[PDB]
């Protein structure tokens, strides 16, 4: 019916590992690109939690980039991902914490690890992360308190600002809440570029004011900072569901972008 | 091409049946028309 | 190929509605923890929005405001608005006069009757519907939800919202044409984003699709029921198409 | 400016966002000193 | 003859038959021409005969 | 048949009013 | 100085059309139809060249 992709395992299947991937029949599947070739290297968010020196922006814009694909079917070693298109009704499933409403704009972002770890059918050093499917003002929500972290974060020297982060430090939703990851490189690039432009915007446009190569550096300075932060910013929401099987296993949703 | 003779210094033109290129102009027509689902359901479901 | 969902909506929310079908309905997880999560009326977020003079506004707080007035804005008028709290999902199926309103809204679409006989115009009231249109248009002029508020004292003063109609489909061109006429929002929203000074107050507009209709058998019209007459707009074949929640200042 | 006189680029490749989204996740020789 | 050669026959055969039918339209004409033009010039104009 | 059809309509079947 | 006022006007005239028998011809296709697809309604364009 749709375009339909197939992963060989390189593992010796665990018959477990198999009752475990029927169960998650109806999941979601983070995948590079949709080549019709997927090997268990390429298929899951294993390929982006193994640089540990990497944090969250990054994490979010390989969820953009990298394909967002819906699990099908198992057949012994291969697995069936049909890959969604936009305006078709399609039955997803609930990996995140986070329980569904009706009619809910709902959305992808990569799970974290502090305080509500959920490990997968994994062997071998190799995971089968599922991303976090999470509501739209949530998910942007959570950005915003990740970089408010990394802000923040460095006056953990003061008692003041210390309080602040142990103040925010917390993400509650219904009836699902869960904890965050202190930052204390990129976030710290990312808000490298939020405090540019934060100095910069009391300090490139007073002429401008008055009037409605130095500052072709600075607002160079300035707006390449503002490209790479505002990509990271639209939650580009993958789905959005028309009625929710009770208990939260599932949802009959409609794909978007 | 009808040409015709003389006898004076002008030389009548040797070109017996000049070339002529003509084309054909064409121009597609298009009419709408709208049936409602409604008409296209009383076709197909067809109740008691 | 039209995709709907049938939707819990209290018996003392499927007024209006039910006498005539065809509204938004926006969902929110909202501050009471026993009833959080609840649908709205387009006519019921007109009673938010500034842009509804204060007759037709208390007119239909007067229909149905007594829910309104009850918890529910409390936590709109009262509890101020964002719009990160309501969210469109489009235009009602499925009239449902049974024991617990259950509302099939659509989701993308032309909103319909079943068995195709009648199709449900999308009912937009008066004054959140005109004041943004555009030029004079021809048969697929697009709808866009627009929330746009303007900065008097409390951070953010008075919340108010649009439903702008308009062919012009790009999103920055879109949003210079509505900074055309909000000239005045952005001279007291650029005051009090310079009273905040640590403090902080959230921005002005916030804009997006909500879909495109027939657009020349577009016309006014009036609904009447308990508390009187409701001068609104009728947009007739409404296909459906909620975009994205763009902000703008 | 003697280096880049003698360093071969006139003047510094500006940081592309391209550049950017290898900081963040990080025919032709190289060398290496010994 | 893959009647080739009969087209090619027939074109040349039209083309001797074409040149020779304008010929004999042309001739007639000229002679119209010549005819009409020595009337003229033995024809003196009406103000004068 | 499909050349004395070269011949007959695609020279013309008549050969006057014109001479394909 | 002085000047010249230009002004073109428009008269709506009925304009007559005459021809020869048979002057152009026409040479029309079999026409092909469209299915447009809306959920509402079905829009077909016959569409004939």
């Amino acid at each position: 019916m749709e375009t339909t992709v197939l992963v060989t395992f390189e593992q010796r299947l665990t018959t477990g590992d198999v009752g475990k991937l029927s169960r998650l029949i109806g999941a979601v599947i983070p995948i590079p690109y949709r080549h019709h070739l997927l090997g268990s290297s390429q298929v899951g968010l294993d390929a982006v939690v193994k640089d540990k020196t990497r944090d969250y922006s990054r994490m979010r814009a390989r969820m953009r980039e990298m394909t967002l694909t819906i699990m099908r079917r198992v057949e012994g070693n291969q697995m069936i991902l049909g890959v969604p298109t936009h305006g078709q009704c399609y039955t997803i499933r609930n990996t995140g914490p986070v329980s569904w409403e009706k009619g809910d704009v709902l959305t992808t972002l990569p799970p974290v690890f502090s305080g509500e770890v959920t490990g997968l059918v994994s062997v071998s050093d190799w995971d089968l992360v599922l991303p976090w499917i999470v509501p739209m003002a949530l998910a942007t929500e959570i950005n915003q308190r990740m970089m408010m972290l990394a802000l923040l974060s460095l006056d953990r020297s003061h008692e003041e600002v210390r309080a602040a982060t142990a103040q925010l430090r917390v993400v509650r939703y219904r009836d699902a809440t869960l904890t965050l990851p202190e930052i204390t490189i990129d976030m710290r690039n990312v808000c490298i570029s939020l405090s540019m432009i934060a100095n910069l915007s009391s300090e490139v446009t007073l002429a401008y004011v008055r009037k409605l190569t130095e500052e072709l550096n600075k607002l160079t300075a300035l707006f390449v900072m503002i490209r790479q932060i505002t990509d990271v910013i639209s939650e580009q929401p993958a789905f959005l569901v028309c009625d929710v099987s009770p208990d939260d296993k599932s949802a009959l949703c409609i794909y978007k972008g | 091409v009808p040409r015709v003779a003389t006898g004076a210094g002008i030389p009548t033109s040797r070109q017996t049946t000049v070339m002529v290129s003509k084309y054909s102009e064409k121009s597609p027509i298009t009419i709408p028309f709208e049936i409602s689902a409604a008409c296209l359901t009383h076709l197909k479901e067809t109740f008691e | 190929q039209a995709i709907t969902a049938r939707f819990f909506v209290r018996e003392s929310l499927g007024e209006v509605e039910q006498k005539n079908l065809g509204v938004l309905m926006f969902r929110l997880d909202t501050g009471i923890e026993m009833p959080s999560t609840v649908l709205v009326s387009l006519f019921f977020l007109s009673m938010v929005a500034e842009n509804v003079s204060a007759a037709t506004k208390n007119t239909l707080a007067a229909i149905y405001g007594r829910e309104g007035e009850a918890i529910r804005t409390w936590l709109r008028d009262g509890a101020w608005r964002l719009h990160r709290v309501v969210h469109p999902l489009g235009c009602t199926n499925s009239i449902t006069p049974g024991a617990t309103c259950l509302i099939t809204c659509s989701m993308r679409g032309h909103s319909y009757n079943m068995l195709k006989t009648e199709i449900y115009p999308l009912l937009v009231p008066k004054e959140i519907y005109l004041d943004l249109d555009g030029e004079s248009t021809d048969e697929i002029r697009f709808v866009y939800f627009v929330i746009t508020y303007d900065y008097n004292s409390d951070r953010q003063g008075r919340p108010s919202a649009f439903v702008v109609v308009s062919r012009i489909t790009h999103r920055h061109t879109l949003i210079n044409v509505l900074r055309y006429r909000f000239r005045v929002s952005r001279f007291h929203f650029l005051n009090n984003s310079i009273s905040g000074y640590g403090p902080s107050t959230g921005c002005l507009g916030t804009l997006q699709r909500l879909g495109w209709f027939c657009s020349r058998d577009s016309r006014s019209g009036i609904v009447a029921s308990r508390a009187g007459q409701l001068s609104v707009v009728k947009l007739e074949k409404f296909y459906v198409d909620v975009g994205p929640l763009v902000e703008f200042a | 400016a003697w280096v880049r006189q003698a360093t071969g680029a006139r003047r510094t490749e500006v940081l592309d966002s391209e550049a950017i989204s290898i900081l963040t996740f990080g025919r032709a020789t190289c060398e290496v000193i010994l | 003859d893959t009647l080739l050669d009969k087209l090619l026959n027939a074109d040349a055969v039209n083309t001797v038959l074409r040149a020779v039918k304008n010929t004999a339209d042309a001739m007639e004409r000229g002679l119209i021409d010549t005819f009409l033009r020595v009337l003229l010039r033995h024809a003196p104009p009406c103000f004068v005969l | 048949e499909e050349m004395f059809n070269n011949f007959r309509l695609y020279y013309g079947d008549d050969p006057e009013r014109y001479n394909l | 100085f002085a000047l010249t006022v230009v002004r073109t006007d428009t008269f709506e005239t009925d304009t007559l059309l005459y021809s020869t028998k048979a002057s152009t011809a026409v040479i029309i296709n079999t026409p092909i139809v469209t299915k447009e697809d809306r959920d509402i309604n079905t829009v077909f364009h016959v569409s004939q060249n």
